[PDB]
Protein backbone atom coordinates (compact mmCIF):
# COMPACT_ATOMS: atom_id res chain seq x y z
CA UNK A 1 0.00 0.00 0.00
CA UNK A 2 1.27 3.23 -0.82
CA UNK A 3 4.04 1.44 -3.05
CA UNK A 4 4.82 4.81 -4.43
CA UNK A 5 4.22 7.25 -1.75
CA UNK A 6 6.66 5.78 0.39
CA UNK A 7 9.56 5.40 -2.25
CA UNK A 8 10.03 8.81 -3.22
CA UNK A 9 9.30 9.69 0.00
CA UNK A 10 12.99 8.02 0.49
CA UNK B 1 12.79 42.51 12.32
CA UNK B 2 12.69 38.58 12.57
CA UNK B 3 15.05 36.34 14.15
CA UNK B 4 17.59 33.91 12.78
CA UNK B 5 15.82 30.67 13.05
CA UNK B 6 12.55 32.25 11.83
CA UNK B 7 15.04 33.95 8.22
CA UNK B 8 16.55 30.48 7.74
CA UNK B 9 12.95 28.90 7.68
CA UNK B 10 12.30 31.49 4.70
CA UNK B 11 15.31 30.51 2.93
CA UNK B 12 14.83 26.78 3.26
CA UNK B 13 11.31 26.94 1.83
CA UNK B 14 12.18 29.29 -1.22
CA UNK B 15 15.15 27.17 -2.02
CA UNK B 16 12.77 24.02 -1.63
CA UNK B 17 10.24 26.00 -4.32
CA UNK B 18 13.01 27.32 -6.60
CA UNK B 19 14.17 23.66 -6.70
CA UNK B 20 10.90 21.79 -7.45
CA UNK B 21 9.17 24.69 -10.02
CA UNK B 22 10.24 25.47 -13.61
CA UNK B 23 9.57 28.42 -14.92
CA UNK B 24 10.92 27.28 -18.17
CA UNK B 25 7.90 24.44 -18.01
CA UNK B 26 10.17 21.82 -20.61
CA UNK B 27 9.40 18.73 -18.67
CA UNK B 28 6.06 19.75 -20.40
CA UNK B 29 6.95 18.36 -23.55
CA UNK B 30 6.83 14.91 -22.53
CA UNK B 31 3.41 14.40 -20.95
CA UNK B 32 0.81 13.22 -23.39
CA UNK B 33 -0.26 15.96 -25.34
CA UNK B 34 -3.16 17.88 -25.61
CA UNK B 35 -6.06 17.21 -27.20
CA UNK B 36 -8.67 20.00 -28.41
CA UNK B 37 -12.56 13.42 -22.54
CA UNK B 38 -9.78 14.58 -24.92
CA UNK B 39 -7.62 16.39 -22.39
CA UNK B 40 -7.66 13.66 -19.44
CA UNK B 41 -4.04 12.42 -21.01
CA UNK B 42 -2.29 15.27 -21.00
CA UNK B 43 -3.71 16.96 -17.42
CA UNK B 44 -3.50 13.11 -15.72
CA UNK B 45 0.08 13.47 -16.73
CA UNK B 46 0.13 17.25 -15.78
CA UNK B 47 -0.99 16.63 -12.26
CA UNK B 48 1.39 13.62 -11.73
CA UNK B 49 4.20 15.64 -12.58
CA UNK B 50 2.97 18.27 -10.03
CA UNK B 51 2.86 15.55 -7.46
CA UNK B 52 5.73 14.42 -7.39
CA UNK B 53 7.14 18.11 -7.26
CA UNK B 54 5.23 18.64 -4.14
CA UNK B 55 6.43 15.31 -2.83
CA UNK B 56 10.14 17.15 -3.43
CA UNK B 57 8.82 20.27 -2.05
CA UNK B 58 7.97 18.49 1.38
CA UNK B 59 10.72 16.85 1.88
CA UNK B 60 12.53 20.43 1.64
CA UNK B 61 9.99 21.67 4.32
CA UNK B 62 12.12 21.67 8.15
CA UNK B 63 10.29 19.02 9.97
CA UNK B 64 8.49 17.56 7.44
CA UNK B 65 11.13 14.68 7.13
CA UNK B 66 10.96 14.15 10.71
CA UNK B 67 7.10 13.03 10.70
CA UNK B 68 6.16 9.39 10.68
CA UNK B 69 6.14 8.38 7.14
CA UNK B 70 2.03 7.97 7.98
CA UNK B 71 2.19 11.30 8.95
CA UNK B 72 3.77 12.23 5.45
CA UNK B 73 1.15 10.17 3.52
CA UNK B 74 -1.41 11.32 5.48
CA UNK B 75 -0.56 15.08 5.23
CA UNK B 76 -0.08 14.48 1.27
CA UNK B 77 -2.75 12.80 0.50
CA UNK B 78 -5.29 15.49 1.92
CA UNK B 79 -3.26 17.93 0.64
CA UNK B 80 -1.90 17.91 -2.69
CA UNK B 81 -4.56 19.05 -4.90
CA UNK B 82 -4.20 21.75 -2.48
CA UNK B 83 -0.90 22.62 -2.85
CA UNK B 84 -1.36 22.08 -6.69
CA UNK B 85 -4.13 24.52 -6.93
CA UNK B 86 -1.71 27.01 -4.59
CA UNK B 87 1.39 26.52 -7.15
CA UNK B 88 -0.85 26.70 -9.92
CA UNK B 89 -1.32 30.40 -9.01
CA UNK B 90 2.18 31.53 -10.56
CA UNK B 91 1.21 29.77 -14.39
CA UNK B 92 -2.31 31.98 -13.56
CA UNK B 93 -2.87 34.97 -16.00
CA UNK B 94 -5.15 37.65 -15.16
CA UNK B 95 -5.29 38.94 -18.42
CA UNK B 96 -6.22 35.24 -20.05
CA UNK B 97 -8.15 34.12 -17.25
CA UNK B 98 -6.05 30.72 -18.28
CA UNK B 99 -3.00 29.01 -16.72
CA UNK B 100 -0.12 29.48 -19.13
CA UNK B 101 3.36 27.22 -19.19
CA UNK B 102 5.40 28.54 -21.55
CA UNK B 103 3.31 27.77 -24.74
CA UNK B 104 -0.05 27.82 -26.71
CA UNK B 105 0.34 24.31 -26.40
CA UNK B 106 0.31 24.51 -22.72
CA UNK B 107 -1.72 27.28 -22.45
CA UNK B 108 -5.13 25.51 -20.36
CA UNK B 109 -8.47 27.54 -20.43
CA UNK B 110 -11.18 26.90 -18.41
CA UNK B 111 -12.87 24.82 -21.42
CA UNK B 112 -9.74 22.52 -21.64
CA UNK B 113 -10.52 21.25 -18.07
CA UNK B 114 -14.00 20.77 -18.79
CA UNK B 115 -12.74 18.20 -21.43
CA UNK B 116 -11.10 16.13 -18.45
CA UNK B 117 -14.42 15.72 -16.80
CA UNK B 118 -14.96 18.46 -14.45
CA UNK B 119 -17.64 20.86 -14.62
CA UNK B 120 -18.48 24.55 -13.59
CA UNK B 121 -19.12 23.58 -10.35
CA UNK B 122 -15.12 23.23 -9.96
CA UNK B 123 -13.70 25.17 -12.28
CA UNK B 124 -16.00 28.19 -11.41
CA UNK B 125 -15.12 28.52 -7.82
CA UNK B 126 -11.27 27.18 -8.95
CA UNK B 127 -11.10 30.25 -11.39
CA UNK B 128 -11.85 32.76 -8.87
CA UNK B 129 -9.82 31.30 -6.02
CA UNK B 130 -6.70 31.81 -8.32
CA UNK B 131 -8.24 35.30 -9.26
CA UNK B 132 -8.14 36.35 -5.86
CA UNK B 133 -5.32 35.05 -4.76
CA UNK B 134 -3.46 36.63 -8.27
CA UNK B 135 -4.72 39.92 -6.78
CA UNK B 136 -3.30 39.39 -2.76
CA UNK B 137 -0.08 39.88 -4.95
CA UNK B 138 1.88 38.06 -2.71
CA UNK B 139 5.88 38.12 -2.27
CA UNK B 140 7.49 34.41 -2.76
CA UNK B 141 8.58 34.33 0.53
CA UNK B 142 4.51 34.18 1.23
CA UNK B 143 3.68 32.20 -1.16
CA UNK B 144 6.09 29.23 -0.38
CA UNK B 145 5.18 29.97 3.57
CA UNK B 146 1.29 29.00 2.34
CA UNK B 147 1.78 26.03 0.94
CA UNK B 148 4.19 24.87 3.90
CA UNK B 149 0.97 25.74 6.26
CA UNK B 150 -1.38 24.27 4.11
CA UNK B 151 0.79 21.24 4.02
CA UNK B 152 1.37 21.02 7.48
CA UNK B 153 -2.51 21.42 8.67
CA UNK B 154 -2.97 18.99 11.55
CA UNK B 155 -6.67 18.69 10.98
CA UNK B 156 -6.55 16.18 8.18
CA UNK B 157 -8.18 12.73 7.90
CA UNK B 158 -4.88 10.32 9.22
CA UNK B 159 -2.82 12.55 10.67
CA UNK B 160 -1.28 10.88 14.10
CA UNK B 161 0.90 13.47 15.92
CA UNK B 162 -1.45 15.80 15.81
CA UNK B 163 0.41 18.21 18.00
CA UNK B 164 4.03 17.95 16.45
CA UNK B 165 2.67 18.78 12.99
CA UNK B 166 0.08 21.52 14.69
CA UNK B 167 3.81 23.21 16.58
CA UNK B 168 5.39 22.59 12.94
CA UNK B 169 2.36 24.76 11.25
CA UNK B 170 2.17 27.05 14.67
CA UNK B 171 6.20 28.33 13.72
CA UNK B 172 5.12 28.54 9.90
CA UNK B 173 2.37 30.95 11.02
CA UNK B 174 4.37 32.98 12.96
CA UNK B 175 6.70 33.30 10.24
CA UNK B 176 4.29 34.74 7.97
CA UNK B 177 3.01 37.26 10.25
CA UNK B 178 6.19 38.81 10.97
CA UNK B 179 6.91 38.68 8.33
CA UNK B 180 3.73 39.93 6.77
CA UNK B 181 4.60 43.04 8.87
CA UNK B 182 7.98 43.73 8.14
CA UNK B 183 8.56 43.31 4.47
CA UNK B 184 4.88 44.01 2.99
CA UNK B 185 4.02 47.26 2.82
CA UNK B 186 0.64 47.56 3.43
CA UNK B 187 -0.09 44.01 4.51
CA UNK B 188 -2.10 44.79 7.56
CA UNK B 189 -5.07 42.47 6.48
CA UNK B 190 -2.83 40.03 4.32
CA UNK B 191 -2.68 37.06 6.73
CA UNK B 192 -6.12 37.37 7.57
CA UNK B 193 -6.94 36.95 3.62
CA UNK B 194 -4.41 34.15 3.27
CA UNK B 195 -5.88 31.98 6.36
CA UNK B 196 -8.88 32.65 4.55
CA UNK B 197 -7.94 31.80 1.17
CA UNK B 198 -6.77 28.21 3.06
CA UNK B 199 -10.39 27.81 4.17
CA UNK B 200 -11.39 28.53 0.10
CA UNK B 201 -8.87 25.69 -0.84
CA UNK B 202 -10.60 22.65 1.81
CA UNK B 203 -14.20 23.48 -0.14
CA UNK B 204 -12.20 23.30 -3.48
CA UNK B 205 -10.52 20.23 -2.56
CA UNK B 206 -14.27 18.92 -1.34
CA UNK B 207 -15.27 19.85 -4.86
CA UNK B 208 -12.55 17.80 -6.61
CA UNK B 209 -12.58 14.65 -4.65
CA UNK B 210 -16.23 14.63 -5.88
CA UNK B 211 -15.69 14.68 -8.83
CA UNK B 212 -12.52 12.84 -8.90
CA UNK B 213 -14.29 9.88 -7.25
CA UNK B 214 -17.00 10.11 -10.43
CA UNK B 215 -14.14 9.64 -12.73
CA UNK B 216 -12.87 6.88 -11.02
CA UNK B 217 -15.75 4.78 -11.11
CA UNK B 218 -15.40 4.29 -14.60
CA UNK B 219 -12.65 2.35 -15.34
CA UNK B 220 -12.31 3.54 -19.34
CA UNK B 221 -11.19 6.68 -17.44
CA UNK B 222 -9.64 5.76 -14.98
CA UNK B 223 -7.47 3.62 -17.00
CA UNK B 224 -5.90 7.06 -18.28
CA UNK B 225 -4.97 8.29 -15.03
CA UNK B 226 -1.02 7.47 -13.80
CA UNK B 227 -0.27 5.45 -10.85
CA UNK B 228 0.95 8.05 -8.81
CA UNK B 229 -2.45 9.47 -9.20
CA UNK B 230 -4.23 7.21 -8.46
CA UNK B 231 -2.07 6.25 -5.40
CA UNK B 232 -2.69 9.77 -4.25
CA UNK B 233 -6.15 10.64 -5.07
CA UNK B 234 -7.33 7.76 -3.85
CA UNK B 235 -9.06 6.13 -0.89
CA UNK B 236 -6.55 3.36 0.97
CA UNK B 237 -5.19 3.75 4.06
CA UNK C 1 -11.18 -27.39 -50.06
CA UNK C 2 -12.84 -25.64 -46.94
CA UNK C 3 -16.26 -26.10 -45.74
CA UNK C 4 -18.24 -22.64 -44.67
CA UNK C 5 -17.99 -23.04 -41.02
CA UNK C 6 -14.25 -22.73 -41.34
CA UNK C 7 -14.79 -20.09 -44.25
CA UNK C 8 -16.71 -17.96 -41.65
CA UNK C 9 -14.07 -18.46 -38.79
CA UNK C 10 -11.30 -16.85 -41.57
CA UNK C 11 -13.63 -13.93 -42.44
CA UNK C 12 -14.43 -13.08 -38.68
CA UNK C 13 -10.87 -13.67 -37.64
CA UNK C 14 -8.91 -11.16 -40.30
CA UNK C 15 -12.13 -9.00 -40.08
CA UNK C 16 -11.39 -8.62 -36.12
CA UNK C 17 -7.90 -8.13 -36.96
CA UNK C 18 -8.50 -5.53 -39.38
CA UNK C 19 -10.61 -3.80 -36.86
CA UNK C 20 -7.91 -3.51 -34.23
CA UNK C 21 -4.59 -3.07 -36.17
CA UNK C 22 -3.88 0.48 -37.82
CA UNK C 23 -1.11 0.60 -40.71
CA UNK C 24 -1.22 4.30 -40.30
CA UNK C 25 -0.01 4.42 -36.63
CA UNK C 26 -1.41 7.75 -36.24
CA UNK C 27 -2.48 7.25 -32.83
CA UNK C 28 0.95 6.92 -31.79
CA UNK C 29 1.44 10.73 -31.53
CA UNK C 30 -0.91 10.26 -28.31
CA UNK C 31 1.71 8.62 -26.16
CA UNK C 32 4.49 10.24 -24.41
CA UNK C 33 7.00 10.53 -26.71
CA UNK C 34 10.27 8.51 -27.61
CA UNK C 35 13.32 9.88 -25.98
CA UNK C 36 16.90 8.78 -26.64
CA UNK C 37 15.59 4.43 -18.82
CA UNK C 38 14.25 7.07 -21.02
CA UNK C 39 12.00 4.67 -23.81
CA UNK C 40 9.77 3.42 -20.78
CA UNK C 41 7.05 5.95 -20.78
CA UNK C 42 6.46 5.84 -24.83
CA UNK C 43 6.97 2.12 -24.97
CA UNK C 44 4.56 1.42 -22.07
CA UNK C 45 1.66 3.41 -23.88
CA UNK C 46 2.70 1.77 -26.67
CA UNK C 47 2.22 -1.92 -24.90
CA UNK C 48 -1.13 -0.19 -23.36
CA UNK C 49 -2.39 0.80 -26.49
CA UNK C 50 -1.75 -2.80 -28.49
CA UNK C 51 -3.12 -4.50 -25.36
CA UNK C 52 -6.90 -2.68 -25.86
CA UNK C 53 -6.40 -3.56 -28.93
CA UNK C 54 -5.64 -7.27 -28.23
CA UNK C 55 -9.03 -7.27 -25.90
CA UNK C 56 -10.74 -6.23 -28.96
CA UNK C 57 -9.39 -8.37 -30.95
CA UNK C 58 -10.67 -11.45 -28.54
CA UNK C 59 -13.84 -10.19 -28.25
CA UNK C 60 -14.64 -11.09 -32.00
CA UNK C 61 -13.17 -14.45 -31.71
CA UNK C 62 -15.55 -16.72 -32.45
CA UNK C 63 -17.01 -18.51 -28.71
CA UNK C 64 -14.09 -16.55 -26.57
CA UNK C 65 -17.14 -14.28 -25.92
CA UNK C 66 -18.77 -16.85 -24.52
CA UNK C 67 -16.29 -18.01 -22.16
CA UNK C 68 -16.83 -16.80 -18.26
CA UNK C 69 -15.34 -13.48 -17.34
CA UNK C 70 -12.96 -15.27 -15.65
CA UNK C 71 -11.52 -17.86 -18.34
CA UNK C 72 -11.61 -14.50 -20.72
CA UNK C 73 -9.35 -12.91 -18.44
CA UNK C 74 -7.26 -15.47 -17.98
CA UNK C 75 -6.41 -16.29 -21.57
CA UNK C 76 -5.43 -12.55 -21.97
CA UNK C 77 -3.51 -12.22 -18.99
CA UNK C 78 -1.12 -15.42 -19.61
CA UNK C 79 -1.55 -14.17 -23.85
CA UNK C 80 -1.42 -10.80 -24.12
CA UNK C 81 2.61 -10.33 -24.20
CA UNK C 82 2.34 -13.05 -26.56
CA UNK C 83 0.01 -11.36 -29.09
CA UNK C 84 1.36 -8.13 -28.74
CA UNK C 85 4.60 -10.27 -30.32
CA UNK C 86 2.82 -11.67 -33.24
CA UNK C 87 1.10 -8.97 -33.98
CA UNK C 88 4.08 -6.65 -33.74
CA UNK C 89 5.83 -8.78 -36.70
CA UNK C 90 3.67 -6.43 -39.06
CA UNK C 91 5.84 -3.60 -38.38
CA UNK C 92 9.11 -5.49 -38.01
CA UNK C 93 11.62 -4.98 -41.22
CA UNK C 94 14.01 -7.02 -41.98
CA UNK C 95 16.01 -4.81 -43.56
CA UNK C 96 15.98 -1.93 -40.34
CA UNK C 97 16.20 -5.03 -38.18
CA UNK C 98 13.51 -2.82 -36.33
CA UNK C 99 9.96 -2.34 -35.75
CA UNK C 100 8.92 0.57 -38.14
CA UNK C 101 5.59 2.39 -37.58
CA UNK C 102 5.25 4.76 -40.30
CA UNK C 103 7.83 7.53 -38.90
CA UNK C 104 11.51 7.84 -37.59
CA UNK C 105 10.18 8.62 -34.74
CA UNK C 106 8.42 5.64 -34.11
CA UNK C 107 11.06 3.03 -35.50
CA UNK C 108 12.15 0.81 -32.73
CA UNK C 109 15.26 -0.72 -32.68
CA UNK C 110 16.56 -2.90 -30.02
CA UNK C 111 18.38 -0.05 -28.11
CA UNK C 112 15.30 1.68 -27.87
CA UNK C 113 14.20 -1.53 -25.80
CA UNK C 114 17.25 -1.26 -23.55
CA UNK C 115 16.37 2.27 -22.39
CA UNK C 116 13.14 0.81 -21.64
CA UNK C 117 14.54 -1.57 -19.02
CA UNK C 118 15.40 -4.97 -20.90
CA UNK C 119 18.24 -6.76 -21.81
CA UNK C 120 19.65 -9.14 -24.78
CA UNK C 121 18.48 -12.21 -23.23
CA UNK C 122 15.16 -10.85 -24.01
CA UNK C 123 15.95 -8.33 -26.81
CA UNK C 124 17.86 -10.91 -28.63
CA UNK C 125 15.33 -13.83 -28.66
CA UNK C 126 12.46 -11.84 -29.70
CA UNK C 127 14.65 -10.49 -32.49
CA UNK C 128 15.74 -13.59 -33.76
CA UNK C 129 11.84 -15.01 -32.95
CA UNK C 130 10.62 -12.01 -35.39
CA UNK C 131 13.62 -12.78 -38.34
CA UNK C 132 11.95 -16.53 -38.21
CA UNK C 133 8.53 -15.65 -38.34
CA UNK C 134 8.91 -12.81 -40.71
CA UNK C 135 10.65 -15.19 -43.20
CA UNK C 136 7.49 -17.81 -42.75
CA UNK C 137 6.08 -15.01 -45.19
CA UNK C 138 2.59 -15.52 -43.51
CA UNK C 139 -0.59 -15.18 -45.54
CA UNK C 140 -2.42 -12.61 -43.28
CA UNK C 141 -5.44 -15.26 -42.91
CA UNK C 142 -2.74 -17.31 -41.40
CA UNK C 143 -1.12 -14.66 -39.32
CA UNK C 144 -4.80 -14.22 -37.76
CA UNK C 145 -5.63 -17.54 -37.38
CA UNK C 146 -2.13 -18.03 -34.93
CA UNK C 147 -2.86 -15.25 -32.89
CA UNK C 148 -6.17 -16.54 -32.23
CA UNK C 149 -4.83 -20.11 -31.68
CA UNK C 150 -2.39 -18.54 -29.26
CA UNK C 151 -5.26 -16.68 -27.40
CA UNK C 152 -7.22 -19.94 -27.42
CA UNK C 153 -4.50 -21.71 -25.47
CA UNK C 154 -6.09 -24.27 -22.40
CA UNK C 155 -2.23 -25.04 -21.03
CA UNK C 156 -2.42 -21.29 -19.18
CA UNK C 157 -2.78 -20.80 -15.32
CA UNK C 158 -6.24 -19.64 -13.84
CA UNK C 159 -8.15 -21.19 -17.03
CA UNK C 160 -11.30 -22.64 -15.77
CA UNK C 161 -13.22 -24.32 -18.62
CA UNK C 162 -10.09 -26.44 -20.21
CA UNK C 163 -12.37 -28.51 -22.33
CA UNK C 164 -14.30 -25.64 -23.63
CA UNK C 165 -11.16 -23.50 -25.03
CA UNK C 166 -9.40 -26.81 -26.46
CA UNK C 167 -12.52 -27.44 -27.99
CA UNK C 168 -11.90 -23.81 -29.85
CA UNK C 169 -8.19 -23.95 -30.47
CA UNK C 170 -8.93 -27.22 -31.99
CA UNK C 171 -11.52 -25.85 -34.76
CA UNK C 172 -8.80 -23.49 -35.35
CA UNK C 173 -5.84 -25.66 -35.68
CA UNK C 174 -8.16 -27.58 -38.35
CA UNK C 175 -8.98 -24.26 -40.35
CA UNK C 176 -5.09 -23.23 -40.62
CA UNK C 177 -3.91 -26.75 -41.26
CA UNK C 178 -6.83 -27.44 -43.79
CA UNK C 179 -5.80 -23.53 -44.92
CA UNK C 180 -2.06 -24.39 -45.58
CA UNK C 181 -2.96 -27.29 -47.33
CA UNK C 182 -5.52 -25.65 -49.90
CA UNK C 183 -4.11 -21.95 -50.25
CA UNK C 184 -0.45 -21.89 -49.11
CA UNK C 185 1.48 -23.36 -52.67
CA UNK C 186 4.50 -24.97 -50.91
CA UNK C 187 2.97 -25.02 -47.51
CA UNK C 188 4.05 -28.63 -46.51
CA UNK C 189 6.09 -27.80 -43.49
CA UNK C 190 4.41 -24.59 -42.62
CA UNK C 191 1.77 -26.13 -39.78
CA UNK C 192 4.53 -27.38 -38.02
CA UNK C 193 6.99 -24.62 -37.93
CA UNK C 194 3.78 -21.79 -36.73
CA UNK C 195 3.29 -24.66 -33.72
CA UNK C 196 7.16 -24.28 -33.31
CA UNK C 197 6.80 -20.36 -32.75
CA UNK C 198 3.92 -20.86 -30.10
CA UNK C 199 6.44 -22.69 -28.30
CA UNK C 200 8.99 -20.05 -28.86
CA UNK C 201 6.43 -17.31 -27.36
CA UNK C 202 6.25 -19.49 -24.04
CA UNK C 203 9.78 -19.07 -24.00
CA UNK C 204 9.63 -15.40 -24.21
CA UNK C 205 6.94 -14.73 -22.29
CA UNK C 206 9.06 -16.91 -19.54
CA UNK C 207 11.91 -14.27 -20.29
CA UNK C 208 9.32 -11.23 -19.97
CA UNK C 209 7.56 -11.72 -17.31
CA UNK C 210 11.19 -12.13 -15.25
CA UNK C 211 12.06 -8.85 -16.61
CA UNK C 212 8.57 -7.17 -15.80
CA UNK C 213 9.02 -8.48 -12.40
CA UNK C 214 12.40 -6.81 -11.87
CA UNK C 215 11.07 -3.18 -13.22
CA UNK C 216 7.69 -3.20 -11.38
CA UNK C 217 9.66 -4.02 -8.00
CA UNK C 218 10.99 -0.90 -8.18
CA UNK C 219 8.59 1.57 -7.73
CA UNK C 220 10.45 5.12 -9.89
CA UNK C 221 9.93 2.54 -12.83
CA UNK C 222 6.40 1.26 -12.21
CA UNK C 223 5.26 4.54 -11.76
CA UNK C 224 5.81 5.37 -15.34
CA UNK C 225 3.90 2.22 -15.90
CA UNK C 226 -0.37 2.56 -17.06
CA UNK C 227 -2.72 1.04 -15.07
CA UNK C 228 -3.75 -1.19 -17.74
CA UNK C 229 0.12 -2.42 -18.29
CA UNK C 230 -0.04 -3.12 -14.28
CA UNK C 231 -3.25 -5.00 -14.28
CA UNK C 232 -2.52 -7.18 -17.08
CA UNK C 233 0.62 -8.01 -16.86
CA UNK C 234 0.15 -8.18 -13.08
CA UNK C 235 -0.07 -11.71 -10.97
CA UNK C 236 -3.56 -10.92 -9.30
CA UNK C 237 -6.15 -13.77 -9.60
CA UNK D 1 -9.93 -6.63 -9.13
CA UNK D 2 -9.42 -6.81 -12.46
CA UNK D 3 -11.09 -3.43 -12.73
CA UNK D 4 -10.17 -2.66 -16.13
CA UNK D 5 -10.11 -6.02 -17.75
CA UNK D 6 -13.72 -6.62 -16.97
CA UNK D 7 -15.07 -3.16 -18.96
CA UNK D 8 -13.09 -3.32 -21.96
CA UNK D 9 -14.34 -6.66 -22.40
CA UNK D 10 -18.14 -5.23 -21.61
C1 LIG E 1 -0.47 21.75 -12.17
C2 LIG E 1 -0.02 23.20 -12.19
C3 LIG E 1 -0.35 23.95 -13.24
C4 LIG E 1 -1.81 24.06 -13.74
C5 LIG E 1 -2.89 23.57 -12.74
C6 LIG E 1 -4.32 23.81 -13.23
C7 LIG E 1 -4.48 23.81 -14.71
C8 LIG E 1 -5.32 22.77 -15.30
C9 LIG E 1 -6.47 22.25 -14.47
C10 LIG E 1 -5.96 21.87 -13.05
C11 LIG E 1 -4.88 20.79 -13.17
C12 LIG E 1 -7.02 21.55 -12.04
C13 LIG E 1 -7.78 20.21 -12.27
C14 LIG E 1 -9.17 20.33 -11.64
C15 LIG E 1 -7.13 18.95 -11.71
C16 LIG E 1 -7.34 17.79 -12.72
C17 LIG E 1 -7.03 16.42 -12.07
C18 LIG E 1 -7.37 15.23 -12.99
C19 LIG E 1 -6.46 14.04 -12.69
C20 LIG E 1 -7.14 15.57 -14.46
N1 LIG E 1 -8.75 14.83 -12.76
C21 LIG E 1 -6.27 21.67 -10.68
C22 LIG E 1 -5.04 22.70 -10.98
C23 LIG E 1 -5.41 23.14 -12.41
C24 LIG E 1 0.72 24.45 -14.20
C25 LIG E 1 1.90 24.90 -13.34
O1 LIG E 1 1.56 26.01 -12.51
C26 LIG E 1 2.32 23.70 -12.52
C27 LIG E 1 1.30 23.42 -11.43
O2 LIG E 1 1.67 22.34 -10.60
C1 LIG F 1 3.34 -3.22 -29.86
C2 LIG F 1 3.47 -3.52 -31.34
C3 LIG F 1 4.47 -2.95 -32.02
C4 LIG F 1 5.93 -3.04 -31.54
C5 LIG F 1 6.22 -4.13 -30.48
C6 LIG F 1 7.70 -4.26 -30.13
C7 LIG F 1 8.49 -3.00 -30.28
C8 LIG F 1 9.10 -2.44 -29.08
C9 LIG F 1 9.51 -3.39 -27.98
C10 LIG F 1 8.33 -4.35 -27.66
C11 LIG F 1 7.11 -3.53 -27.21
C12 LIG F 1 8.64 -5.50 -26.76
C13 LIG F 1 8.93 -5.12 -25.27
C14 LIG F 1 9.83 -6.19 -24.66
C15 LIG F 1 7.70 -4.99 -24.36
C16 LIG F 1 7.93 -3.80 -23.40
C17 LIG F 1 6.93 -3.82 -22.23
C18 LIG F 1 7.21 -2.74 -21.16
C19 LIG F 1 5.92 -2.31 -20.47
C20 LIG F 1 7.78 -1.48 -21.79
N1 LIG F 1 8.11 -3.29 -20.16
C21 LIG F 1 7.46 -6.49 -26.99
C22 LIG F 1 6.93 -6.14 -28.49
C23 LIG F 1 8.02 -5.14 -28.93
C24 LIG F 1 4.17 -1.89 -33.08
C25 LIG F 1 2.96 -2.40 -33.87
O1 LIG F 1 3.25 -3.60 -34.57
C26 LIG F 1 1.85 -2.59 -32.87
C27 LIG F 1 2.11 -3.82 -32.00
O2 LIG F 1 1.07 -4.07 -31.10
Amino acid sequence: RHKILHRLLQ
Amino acid sequence: MLSDEQMQIINSLVEAHHKTYDDSYSDFVRFRPPVRLSMLPHLADLVSYSIQKVIGFAKMIPGFRDLTAEDQIALLKSSAIEIIMLRSNQSFSLEDMSWSCGGPDFKYCINDVTKAGHTLELLEPLVKFQVGLKKLKLHEEEHVLLMAICLLSPDRPGVQDHVRIEALQDRLCDVLQAYIRIQHPGGRLLYAKMIQKLADLRSLNEEHSKQYRSLSFQPEHSMQLTPLVLEVFGSEV
